[PDB]
RNA sequence: GGUUCGAAGACGAUCAGAUACCGUCGUAGUUCCGACCAUAAACGAUGCCGACUGGCGAUGCGGCGGCGUUAUUCCCAUGACCCGCCGGGCAGCUUCCGGGAAACCAAAGUCUUUGGGUUCCGGGGGGAGUAUGGUUGCAAAGCUGAAACUUAAAGGAAUUGA
C-alpha cells in the first residue's frame, strides 16, 4: 500500500474492501444477479427436457455445422 | 514536513555509500539516531562519527568505509515480540550469518541478537547490512 | 587440431604458467579464447541446449529467417557460462553459441544456511538479478531442500552447483533469453556482493603479467 | 618525490616551465581539476600549479618505472601537436608508440592486424584520443594521461595538469617524462643535464621547416 | 511518443499565450509556437535595382528597405519549405543555419 | 572514368611493400619487375598494377604514404627528422610572468629568480565572447 | 570464508578496491591493479619493489580515481606532504 | 468512428430517451 | 452595444453525386454590465510536504564583495556595464550515478538491498460513463453509477520491410 501509518488498520481495510468489488471474479461471484442469470443457479449439472436439435454453424474460417440440443 | 529524522538520515548515509563518499554530514542530532551510530559502530559498519552541536539540533559527521550494502529504515516502529521476531529477521535480513535489525528495547537501542540473548522485545527501528 | 594462442593470457595458459582457472577471475582477465576453459575445465564440462527462437527480419523476399541458439554450459562446481548467437544454421549457431558460453562462464560463491557443517550447498545472501524486465531472487535454502526454481532456471542452477535455493520470478518469465540471462546474472554477481567475512585488508599478489614477463618477450613475439 | 631533494623540482626546470608556458590553462575548468589550480588572472586564463604538476609528472613515471619490460608500454597521440614526440619518446624509453590514427579495436579484437594488449597506457589528450580509454575500460590496463583544465577525467589513472594545447609545451612534458624515467632507472645520471635538448620534441610546422631550409639554403 | 520535450512551442511556465493568425492562411497559432520569420528586403531585388538608380532624381541614393514579420502556421509553413523536418537525432539541435548568403 | 579498383590498389601497394627494393620510377622496368614477381594473368590488369606502383613510388620518394610500410619509416625518422636547432627556444634572456604567477612562485620556495620579469597587470576584465 | 570446521572453504579470495573498499567481481574489466615504484632516498633510482593499488570500475567511470590515486600515493608517501 | 461524434450521437439518443419518459410519464 | 469575424441559412463554383472543403452575404454568438452554467488534449497526459545523490553555460529578483569603463558634473553616492557568491523561479546542455519495456527521466533515482507522512485512483477489451436510482440546474446538462450479454485479444515501446 501507500498510508503505512501506525493506526491506519481502519483506512486500508475499507479500501481493501471497497477495491476488491473492482474485480470482476470476486464480484460475480458475491452478486446474486450472476447467480440468478446462470441457468442452473450455480449447480454443476441438471436435467432437462429436448425440445428441438439445432444445427449451429461454427466460428471465423474453422467452420461447421454442429449439433445441439435445444433443452 | 521532515515526519522521521531517522528515517532520513539513515537514507543520506545509505545514498553516499552507494555513491563511496568517504564521509557523509546529516543535518539533524538526535538521541536515536546517536545510539543508532553506536550500534553500527560497535559492528564495525561505520567509522568513527563527530557531533557537532550548536545551541540546537547538532549535526554528525561520519566517517563511512565500504563494508556497508544499505542501512535501511523501517517505519512504523512496529511492535515486535521473540515470536515474530525470527520472522521480521528472515524477511528483512539477506541470511541467517550476518545482517542485523537493530531495535530499541527495555535496556535500551541494540540489535536483534543482543535483544534475544536479553530475552526482551520493543519497537523496530531499522535494519542494515 | 593443435591450438596455437593469440592472446597474452593464451600463451602462459598453453605454457601452464597459470595452473588454475580461479587466477584469471582474480585479476579479471577477459578470455577472448575458448581453449581456455576446456584446458582448465573441460573434464566435466556439460552443455545443454535451452532454446532455438527462429528470429526474423523482413524485407520484399520474404522474411529472412535466422535461427538464435541459447546454450547453458558448465561444470557442476562452481561454474557456469551462458551462450547466447543467432546464425543463419542450426549446427552454426550451436556450435557459436557454446564457445561463447565457454568464453562468458562465471564463478560463483556458494554458502551455508545457518550451521556452516560441511560444503557450501546454497546462496550465502539473497541475491537478484534482472536483465530487462525479468526479475529472479534466490533466497538461501537449507541442506537437502533442493532447488525449487522453475525447470529453465533450475538447470542453470544445478550446473551451477547450488543444490538448494529458492526462487522467486518476477516478470514475463516466458521469454527463454531473459530468463536465462537474469539468473544467470543473479549467480554471477555473488562473488560482487559485499559479505562481512571479506572485511580482512587483502594482499594484492603478483599479477601474471609482471611475474612472467620475461617469459612474454621470451616464448614469443 | 615525497620530501626527497634528489627528485626536488630545480630552478632550470621552473625556466623551461615557464618558457614553454605550461602552467597556461585553458578558458574553462573541469569540476575534476580544480584541485591543480592556485588562481584565475584577469581576462580568464587559469594557472596550473607547477609543483603538483612535477610531483604528478613523477608519480606517472614512477609508474611507467615498475613495469618490468619497457616494450608493453603504449604511447597513444592521434593529434599531429604530439605525433613526433610521443613517438621520439617511446624510441627512447622503448616503449611501443601508435604514431597517430588509432583504430579501434586494437585492444578487443583479437583477428585484427594491430591486434596490442599493453601493461599500460599513457595517452596525450583525452578529449582527442577518448577512444583508448574506452578500450582500456574493456581491457584492464591503467591509462597516465597529460589533461589541461577543460579535459575530463573518466578512465584515467594519473593525469598530469599541464596546457596540452602548445606544442612546445607538449613537447615539454614528453621531453620531461622521458628524462625522468631515465634517470628512476640504472640509465641516466641525475648530476649532468641530458645531452638532448626538449626541442627536439616539439612539433614542427611544415611551414617553419620549410623556413628553416630557407634560411640554411 | 512524446515526439519532442518541449511539444514545439517555448511555453514553460505560462499555460497559455495569446494566439496570432496566420498570414498565407487564417489559422491561429499560439505565438510561441508558431514560425517566424523577419525577412528584410529591398523595395528592387536583382535587375530593376541599376536601372533605377541610374533614373534616380537624387545621386547616390541609398534605396530603402522593406521590413515584413510573417507568422506561419506548421502545415503552412513546412508547405512553403520555411522548415524541413530531420532525423529523430537531429531534431534536438536548434541553432539557426548559417548565412553565408 | 579511369579510376583503379580496390584489386589494384591493394595488389599494388603490398607488392611495394614487398619489393621495394627492385621498383623505381620507370614504368615499363617494373612492369617486367611485377610480371616476374607476381602471377598476373591478364596483362591489362598487369599494366594497371604497374601504373599505379610507379605512381606510389613516386610518391613514397617525395614523402610518406598512409597504405605502405616498409623499413625505410623506421629509419627515415632518425636521418632527418632529429633536426635540433643550435639554441633551444626555450633558451631566453627573460621571461614574461604575470603578477599572479609571481606570487605562486613566491608561494613556492622559488623566491628569487635572476632571469624573470614581472609585467604590467591587465586592466579590464573584458574576456567573454558576447552572446549571438 | 571460514566455516565452523575451521578450513578456507571459497575457491578464491577477490580482490578489494583500496579506494571504494569495495570487491571486484570476477569479469569487472574496469577494474585496474595498477603498480608504482619507489625510487631510493639518496640515489634516486629504481630499488626493486612496489607500491601496488585497486581502482574499482566504478570509480573509474565516475572520474574520481586520480583523486583516489593521489591521495593513496600521498598516504604511502610517494607524494609529497606538501603537495 | 471518432468518439467526439459517437459521444454526440449518444448524447442525443439519451435526449431523445429523456423525452420520451417524460412524454409517457 | 452590434466594427469585424462568423455557427444555422441562402446563393455561386468543384464534383459521377458535396447537404462540405473554395468564394459572396449572413441570424444567434463573438463586446460590456448583472445572474447562472463548472465542462476541456483544464497536459508536465507526470499529486502535496520533507532529505540526499554529478557537473557546465546561462536567465529573472534582491542582497554581498570587487579591477576597471560610461552618465549626473563639480565628486561621495546612485544608475547602465563587467567579474564571482548567496536562496528559490522558469529552464537548457553532457554522462555507464540510478531507473525503466523502451521512448526518456538530477527525476520518471535513492524499489526484492522492497516501509519518510498522506489524499485520490486502475484490475483484459467492449457493452458504457449506457440503463436505473438519487441529487444539482431555467435548460443544455453536471455529480454518483451498474448489470445482462459478447470476445482471445485490444493495447505500449522499439526494429526491419512496404
Ligand atoms: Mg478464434
Ligand atoms: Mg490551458
Ligand atoms: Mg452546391
Ligand atoms: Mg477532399
Ligand atoms: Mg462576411
Ligand atoms: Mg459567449
Ligand atoms: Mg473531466
Ligand atoms: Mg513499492
Ligand atoms: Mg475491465
Ligand atoms: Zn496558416
Amino acid at each position: 500500500g501507500k498510508c503505512r501509518g501506525l493506526r491506519t488498520a481502519r483506512k486500508l481495510r475499507s479500501h481493501r474492501r471497497d477495491q476488491k468489488w473492482h474485480d470482476k471474479q470476486y464480484k460475480k461471484a458475491h452478486l446474486g444477479t450472476a447467480l440468478k442469470a446462470n441457468p442452473f443457479g450455480g449447480a454443476s449439472h441438471a436435467k432437462g427436457i429436448v425440445l428441438e436439435k439445432v444445427g449451429v454453424e461454427a466460428k471465423q474460417p474453422n467452420s461447421a455445422i454442429r449439433k445441439c440440443v435445444r433443452v | 514536513v521532515r515526519m522521521n529524522v531517522l528515517a532520513d538520515a539513515l537514507k543520506s548515509i545509505n545514498n553516499a555509500e552507494k555513491r563511496g563518499k568517504r564521509q557523509v554530514l546529516i543535518r539533524p542530532c538526535s538521541k536515536v539516531i546517536v545510539r543508532f551510530l553506536t550500534v553500527m559502530m560497535k559492528h564495525g559498519y561505520i567509522g568513527e562519527f563527530e557531533i557537532i552541536d550548536d545551541h540546537r539540533a547538532g549535526k554528525i559527521v561520519v566517517n563511512l568505509t565500504g563494508r556497508l550494502n544499505k542501512c535501511g529504515v523501517i517505519s512504523p516502529r512496529f511492535d515486535v515480540q521473540l515470536k515474530d521476531l525470527e520472522k521480521w529477521q528472515n524477511n528483512l535480513l539477506p541470511s541467517r550469518q550476518f545482517g542485523f535489525i537493530v531495535l530499541t528495547t527495555s535496556a535500551g537501542i541494540m540489535d536483534h541478537e543482543e535483544a534475544r540473548r536479553k530475552h526482551t522485545g520493543g519497537k523496530i527501528l531499522g535494519f542494515f547490512f | 587440431k593443435e591450438w596455437l594462442p593469440v592472446t597474452k593470457l593464451g600463451r602462459l595458459v598453453k605454457d601452464m604458467k597459470i595452473k588454475s582457472l580461479e587466477e584469471i577471475y582474480l585479476f579479471s582477465l577477459p578470455i577472448k579464447e575458448s581453449e581456455i576453459i576446456d584446458f582448465f575445465l573441460g573434464a566435466s564440462l556439460k552443455d545443454e541446449v535451452l532454446k532455438i527462437m527462429p528470429v526474423q527480419k523482413q524485407t520484399r523476399a520474404g522474411q529472412r529467417t535466422r535461427f538464435k541458439a541459447f546454450v547453458a554450459i558448465g561444470d557442476y562446481n562452481g561454474h557456469v557460462g551462458l551462450g547466447v548467437k543467432c546464425s543463419k544454421e542450426v549446427a552454426t549457431a550451436i556450435r557459436g553459441a557454446i564457445i561463447l558460453a565457454k568464453l562468458s562462464i562465471v564463478p560463483v560463491r556458494r554458502g551455508y544456511w545457518g550451521n556452516k557443517i560441511g560444503k557450501p550447498h546454497t546462496v550465502p545472501c539473497k541475491v537478484t538479478g534482472r536483465c530487462g524486465s525479468v526479475l529472479v531472487r534466490l533466497i538461501p535454502a537449507p541442506r537437502g531442500t533442493g532447488i525449487v526454481s522453475a525447470p529453465v532456471p533450475k538447470k542453470l542452477l544445478m550446473m551451477a552447483g547450488i543444490d538448494d535455493c529458492y526462487t522467486s520470478a518476477r516478470g514475463c518469465t516466458a521469454t527463454l533469453g531473459n530468463f536465462a540471462k537474469a539468473t544467470f546474472d543473479a549467480i554471477s554477481k555473488t562473488y560482487s556482493y559485499l559479505t562481512p567475512d571479506l572485511w580482512k585488508e587483502t594482499v594484492f599478489t603478483k599479477s601474471p603479467y609482471q611475474e612472467f614477463t620475461d617469459h612474454l618477450v621470451k616464448t614469443h613475439t | 618525490s615525497g620530501a626527497l631533494d634528489v627528485l626536488q623540482m630545480k630552478e632550470e626546470d621552473v625556466l623551461k616551465f615557464l618558457a614553454a608556458g605550461t602552467h597556461l590553462g585553458g578558458t574553462n575548468l573541469d569540476f575534476q581539476m580544480e584541485q591543480y589550480i592556485y588562481k584565475r588572472k584577469s581576462d580568464g586564463i587559469y594557472i596550473i600549479n607547477l609543483k603538483r604538476t612535477w610531483e604528478k609528472l613523477l608519480l606517472a613515471a614512477r609508474a611507467i618505472v615498475a613495469i618490468e619490460n619497457p616494450a608493453d608500454v603504449s604511447v597513444i597521440s592521434s593529434r599531429n601537436t604530439g605525433q613526433r614526440a610521443v613517438l621520439k619518446f617511446a624510441a627512447a624509453t622503448g616503449a611501443t608508440p601508435i604514431a597517430g590514427r588509432f583504430t579501434p579495436g586494437t585492444f578487443t579484437n583479437q583477428i585484427q592486424t594491430a591486434f596490442r594488449e599493453p601493461r599500460l597506457l599513457v595517452v596525450t589528450d583525452p578529449r582527442a584520443d577518448h577512444q583508448p580509454l574506452t578500450e582500456a575500460s574493456y581491457v584492464n590496463l591503467p591509462t597516465i594521461a597529460l589533461c589541461n583544465t577543460d579535459s575530463p577525467l573518466r578512465y584515467v589513472d594519473i593525469a598530469i595538469p599541464c596546457n596540452n594545447k602548445g606544442a612546445h609545451s607538449v613537447g615539454l612534458m614528453w621531453w620531461m617524462l622521458a628524462r625522468e624515467v631515465l634517470r628512476m632507472r640504472g640509465t641516466i645520471s641525475r648530476e649532468h643535464p641530458w645531452e638532448v635538448m626538449p626541442d627536439l620534441y616539439f612539433y614542427r610546422d611544415p611551414e617553419e621547416i620549410e623556413k628553416e631550409e630557407q634560411a640554411a639554403a | 511518443t512524446k515526439k519532442r520535450r518541449n511539444n514545439g512551442r517555448a511555453k514553460k511556465g505560462r499555460g497559455h499565450v495569446q494566439p496570432i493568425r496566420c498570414t498565407n492562411c487564417a489559422r491561429c497559432v499560439p505565438k510561441d509556437k508558431a514560425i517566424k520569420k523577419f525577412v528584410i528586403r529591398n523595395i528592387v531585388e536583382a535587375a530593376a535595382v541599376r536601372d533605377i538608380s541610374e533614373a534616380s532624381v537624387f545621386d547616390a541614393y541609398v534605396l530603402p528597405k522593406l521590413y515584413v514579420k510573417l507568422h506561419y502556421c506548421v502545415s503552412c509553413a513546412i508547405h512553403s519549405k520555411v522548415v524541413r523536418n530531420r532525423s529523430r537525432e537531429a531534431r534536438k539541435d536548434r541553432t539557426p543555419p548559417p548565412r553565408f548568403r | 572514368g579511369r579510376v583503379r579498383t580496390k584489386t589494384v590498389k591493394k595488389a599494388a601497394r603490398v607488392i611495394i611493400e614487398k619489393y621495394y627494393t627492385r621498383l623505381g620510377n620507370d614504368f615499363h622496368t617494373n612492369k617486367r619487375v611485377c610480371e616476374e614477381i607476381a602471377i598476373i594473368p591478364s596483362k591489362k590488369l598487369r599494366n594497371k598494377i604497374a601504373g599505379y606502383v610507379t605512381h606510389l613510388m613516386k610518391r613514397i620518394q617525395r614523402g610518406p604514404v598512409r597504405g605502405i610500410s616498409i623499413k625505410l619509416q623506421e629509419e627515415e625518422r632518425e636521418r632527418r627528422d632529429n633536426y635540433v636547432p643550435e639554441v633551444s627556444a626555450l633558451d631566453q634572456e627573460i621571461i614574461e610572468v604575470d603578477p599572479d604567477t609571481k606570487e605562486m612562485l613566491k608561494l613556492l620556495d622559488f623566491g628569487s629568480l635572476s632571469n624573470l620579469q614581472v609585467t604590467q597587470p591587465t586592466v579590464g576584465m573584458n574576456f567573454k565572447t558576447p552572446r549571438g | 570464508m571460514q566455516n565452523d570446521a575451521g578450513e578456507f572453504v571459497d575457491l578464491y579470495v577477490p580482490r578489494k578496491c583500496s579506494a571504494s573498499n569495495r570487491i571486484i567481481g570476477a569479469k569487472d574489466h574496469a577494474s585496474i591493479q595498477m603498480n608504482v615504484a619507489e625510487v631510493d632516498k639518496v640515489t634516486g633510482r629504481f630499488n626493486g619493489q612496489f607500491k601496488t593499488y585497486a581502482i574499482c570500475g566504478a570509480i573509474r567511470r565516475m572520474g574520481e580515481s586520480d583523486d583516489s590515486i593521489l591521495r593513496l600515493a600521498k598516504a604511502d608517501g610517494i607524494v609529497s606532504k606538501n603537495f | 468512428m471518432r468518439a467526439k461524434w459517437r459521444k454526440k450521437r449518444m448524447r442525443r439518443l439519451k435526449r431523445k430517451r429523456r423525452k420520451m419518459r417524460q412524454r409517457s410519464k
